[PDB]
């Protein structure tokens, strides 16, 4: 947050869209939601606003909503050769 | 999950295109790769401009 | 079955709180004076002496001022005024 | 630290209705017993009802005065507490204060004193 | 999934009347308890309202500021509920938002904080 934050929106946050998230899948359709039988297209429309918001990178919201460095790492074990881990047996030296 | 390469290259001088030397050799492996995908066919190419 | 290290405790209860004086509920009187463990061992034991022990005789006077609520294998002794105030309580009863 | 709000007085005749409202803030009330108390001026304060933490009628207790006209109500779901107060009588005309301590039940004699709130009129004439 | 509507809002004279519209989709808003809320810029957001669902009197509840001139109704059958507000006051302006979630029944104060509408602008003023 003390590096990041200085706001910026360009790592805006998707609020709406088709339905849930399902596994391994990519959010990158910046489609606006159709919530009416009328068609989205013409810009904004009455029950059908665009996904994208201010998602508070303002100086005033220090303590909160202010960016945190998170990721997540996916593990496999014992299932390809182990590219990043130990050694294999190779007796005594000394 | 895995793939072993062996392979060897000798020189025949005549080549007599009708059978292959007999002659005992052993293909030491040269590469391993770690790629779990599923082969059933196999296709090859040429150099031809 | 064969135990060993039986201890034995005695204390007076109205006999509404026997059901809260297990872990899980605080009673009338197991709110400041009598507790269990998360999991008490051993077995309830109770018989009825109100015919006998009423006669009225305030010497087993239940505590109800207190600091806090109880913490596990802890005695109530301790008989301080409760301070919920800024002024000391010092100089007996006060506001 | 724990904050309340008293709302729902207001100018009623003799024989009607209200409810009391003692917004909680800052804490939760669910562990804790809560103390309706009343003072008319001139007077003392004096209690109306208590309830504890439990919630049990057993451990609901309120004034004699009060005795089956007032009724005492907690909603530890949502950390407030409610005065049912009906059949109105002009000996009823005064600030209603709810009090909180750290004590989990109540007794006929022991009110929660620690934490109270500003308080609301409650008059009861023409 | 639930996705909330508000509309209504507006300029209005103070002393005058507007009805706001909560519209929701993708779920049904009929068996969930319904709240209204309003925050002013530099102030936090505070409830308004909240209606249940049996939907009764005694389950609708108002906050002090707009106890006898705010009224709340929902029609189960176009999935919506109204803010029918009256005699307003300029300290009545603020960006109105309504919410629900999976509670069923409301008190004066905690509302629902689960899913939120984009919210209305109601201005109080000249």
């Amino acid at each position: 947050n003390k590096l990041d934050s200085k706001g910026n929106y360009n790592y805006l946050y998707r609020l709406f869209r088709k339905s849930n998230l399902k596994p391994f899948e990519r959010d990158i359709s910046t489609e606006i939601y159709q919530a009416g039988n009328k068609p989205c297209n013409g810009v904004a429309g009455f029950n059908c606003y665009f996904p994208l918001k201010s998602y508070s990178f303002r100086p005033t919201y220090g303590v909160g909503h202010q960016p945190y460095r998170v990721v997540v790492l996916s593990f496999e074990l014992l299932h390809a050769p182990a590219t990043v881990c130990g050694p294999k047996k190779s007796t005594n030296l000394v | 999950g895995y793939f072993k390469i062996y392979s060897k290259h000798t020189p025949i001088i005549v080549r007599e295109p009708e059978d292959l030397p007999q002659g005992f050799s052993a293909l030491e492996p040269l590469v391993d790769l770690p790629i779990g995908i599923n082969i059933t066919r196999f296709q090859t190419l040429l150099a031809l401009h | 079955l064969c135990f060993t290290n039986v201890y034995a405790d005695s204390f007076v209860i109205r006999g509404d709180e026997v059901r809260q004086i297990a872990p899980g509920q605080t009673g009338n009187i197991a709110d400041y004076n009598y507790k269990l463990p998360d999991d008490f061992t051993g077995c309830v034991i109770a018989w009825n002496s109100n015919k006998l022990d009423s006669k009225g005789n305030y010497n087993y006077l239940y505590r109800l001022f207190r600091k806090s609520n109880l913490k596990p294998f802890e005695r109530d002794i301790s008989t301080e005024i409760y301070q919920a105030g800024n002024k000391p309580c010092n100089g007996v009863a006060g506001f | 630290q724990v904050q309340l709000v008293e709302s729902g007085g207001g100018l009623v005749q003799p024989g009607g209705s209200l409810t009391l409202s003692c917004v909680a803030s800052e804490s939760s009330l669910a562990p804790y017993r809560v103390a309706w108390f009343r003072q008319a001026p001139g007077k003392e304060r004096e209690g109306v009802s208590c309830i504890s933490r439990d919630a049990h009628p057993t451990s609901t207790y309120y004034t004699a005065s009060v005795k089956g006209r007032f009724t005492m109500s907690r909603d530890n779901a949502k950390n407030t507490v409610y005065l049912q107060m009906n059949s109105l009588k002009p000996s009823d005309t005064a600030v209603y204060y709810c009090a909180t301590d750290l004590g989990g039940y109540c007794s006929d004699s022991n009110y929660p004193r620690a934490w109270w709130g500003q308080g609301t009129q409650v008059t009861v004439s023409s």
